[PDB]
């Protein structure tokens, strides 16, 4: 039933609030939380993400974390900020300085017993939780480094809850400092042990969708993030919609997840928007499995599916989505591994998103991931061989022993994903 | 883990104050050896001086002596 969702640092707050934009124009709620739609399907399952409060005002399920107030002003005063419950914002004042020791160590530290006070008073009301979602970036310091402690926090006083993350992945070409890679490092050794589901978007993939497909000359934060947020919406579709199936995010892992270190996801979305075109079945199918849609930069030809979820939205024919499902798997077929029978899934929705009249989602747990991981490994080898920069940390009470750990941890999540490459 | 978070936390505030306590010993012996120097300069000084009035002293001793 009751999600909860939380966004921490600059990145995490503005994904997350195109989120909830974009969802709450979906689901008719106007900016001042009133509903002003034209059909059912809209309300039946509005609780999974919204609370109803006096007045039949809704109001999002959704907590707001930074360690400097900036941010969550732009929010406040953003176009849908009065949504948002005013006892949700939990903000310090001295930032964290892009560095992730303190997010996690120090500053951070300081606030994370307030954060999850508020946590607590959400779960509390909840009719029967079923986990949570965390928006974050991995390169800075607050998401980084408070949103793992943070993560680490929830699991030890909620065991048994499946918990969630929108991972923004830290590239060269779209960089505002040089440690990026040692943030990042630090991070995905808490990641591989303590979230069930990560969704691994690269600032890299963004940026270049902008420039080649969307033609954009000078790409902003925006523009990356109407793509984050569009994908975000389709990947919550199943939840939100009344399409038959009856599921909670405990059987959807579980239908996606073979191994349990291996659960970091490849999402994909067609078509690409900035036209009038209508795109035919055929063309969703094909445009969703190309590499040029991915919004991790891996190609998939250099490995195998594990898993792979298709999420199709507005009016079409069944008979023609699996014919084309069908067709892709048959003339792709050693791209899937043959020791998962059936492991492609697809879903159906009625209700098209903003703009559209037809859409495809994709979800791909490949093992081409490994691209991923070994370019950030590469980026912070270089510096860590001759030490460059870690002053900053080691002033902060780190020592290098903990470094070499993170990028032991990480070759090894590495060396398995070509173990099952391999079989 | 929460052990260790507590031994990261305590080692950067043991750092802190070993720098402000190793700054403060060694200004505080610079300042005293300076202040010893300068004044034995100066006590060096005030010294000849001194022995030179001495000397002054018996040459008139010694021209009264004469007659
Ligand atoms: N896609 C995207 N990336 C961002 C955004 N803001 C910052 N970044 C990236 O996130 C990293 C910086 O982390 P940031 O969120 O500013 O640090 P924090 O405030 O301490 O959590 C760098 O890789 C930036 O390129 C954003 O709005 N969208
Ligand atoms: N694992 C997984 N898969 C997804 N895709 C669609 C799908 C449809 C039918 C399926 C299926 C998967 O698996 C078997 O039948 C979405 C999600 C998700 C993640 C995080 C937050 C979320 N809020 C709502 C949903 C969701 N999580
Ligand atoms: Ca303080
Ligand atoms: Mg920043």
């Amino acid at each position: 039933r009751e999600i909860v969702h939380i966004q921490a640092g600059q990145c995490g707050n503005q994904i997350g609030a195109k989120f909830w934009e974009v969802i709450s124009d979906e689901h008719g709620i106007d900016p001042t939380g009133s509903y002003h739609g034209d059909s059912d399907l809209q309300l039946e399952r509005i609780n999974v993400y919204y609370n109803e409060a006096a007045g039949n005002k809704y109001v999002p399920r959704a907590i707001l974390v930074d360690l400097e107030p900036g941010t969550m002003d732009s929010v406040r005063s953003g176009p849908f900020g009065q949504i948002f419950r005013p006892d949700n914002f939990v903000f310090g004042q001295s930032g964290a300085g892009n560095n992730w020791a303190k997010g996690h160590y120090t500053e951070g530290a300081e606030l994370v017993d307030s954060v999850l006070d508020v946590v607590r008073k959400e779960s509390e009301s909840c009719d029967c939780l079923q986990g949570f979602q965390l928006t974050h970036s991995l390169g800075g310091g607050t998401g980084s480094g408070m949103g793992t402690l943070l993560i680490s926090k929830i699991r030890e006083e909620y065991p048994d809850r499946i918990m969630n993350t929108f991972s923004v992945v830290p590239s060269p070409k779209v960089s505002d400092t040089v440690v990026e890679p040692y943030n990042a490092t630090l991070s995905v050794h808490q990641l591989v042990e303590n979230t069930d589901e990560t969704y691994c978007i690269d600032n890299e993939a963004l940026y270049d969708i902008c420039f080649r497909t969307l033609k954009l000359t000078t790409p902003t934060y925006g523009d990356l993030n109407h793509l984050v947020s569009a994908t975000m919406s389709g990947v919550t579709t199943c939840l939100r919609f009344p399409g038959q199936l009856n599921a909670d995010l405990r059987k959807l892992a579980v239908n996606m997840v073979p191994f349990p270190r291996l659960h970091f996801f490849m999402p994909g979305f067609a078509p690409l928007t900035s036209q009038y075109r209508a795109l035919t079945v055929p063309e969703l199918t094909q445009q969703m499995f190309d590499a040029k849609n991915m919004m991790a930069a891996c190609d998939p030809r250099h490995g195998r599916y594990l898993t792979v979820a298709a999420v199709f939205r507005g009016r079409m024919s069944m008979k023609e989505v699996d014919e084309q499902m069908l067709n892709v798997q048959n003339k792709n077929s050693s791209y899937f591994v043959e020791w998962i029978p059936n492991n492609v899934k697809t879903a159906v929705c009625d209700i098209p998103p903003r703009g559209l009249k037809m859409s495809a989602t994709f979800i791909g747990n490949s093992t081409a991931i490994q691209e991923l991981f070994k370019r950030i490994s590469e980026q912070f080898t270089a510096m860590f061989r001759r030490k460059a920069f870690l002053h900053w940390y080691t002033g902060e009470g780190m020592d290098e022993m903990e470094f070499t750990e993170a990028e032991s941890n990480m070759n090894d999540l590495v060396s398995e994903y070509q173990q099952y490459q391999d079989a | 883990k929460r052990e260790h978070e507590r031994e990261v936390i305590q080692k950067a505030i043991e750092e802190n104050n070993n720098f402000i306590k190793m700054a403060k010993e060694k200004l505080a012996q610079k300042m005293e050896s300076n202040k010893e120097n300068r004044e034995a300069h100066l006590a060096a000084m005030l010294e000849r001086l001194q022995e030179k009035d001495k000397h002054a002293e018996e040459v008139r001793k010694n021209k009264e002596l004469k007659e």
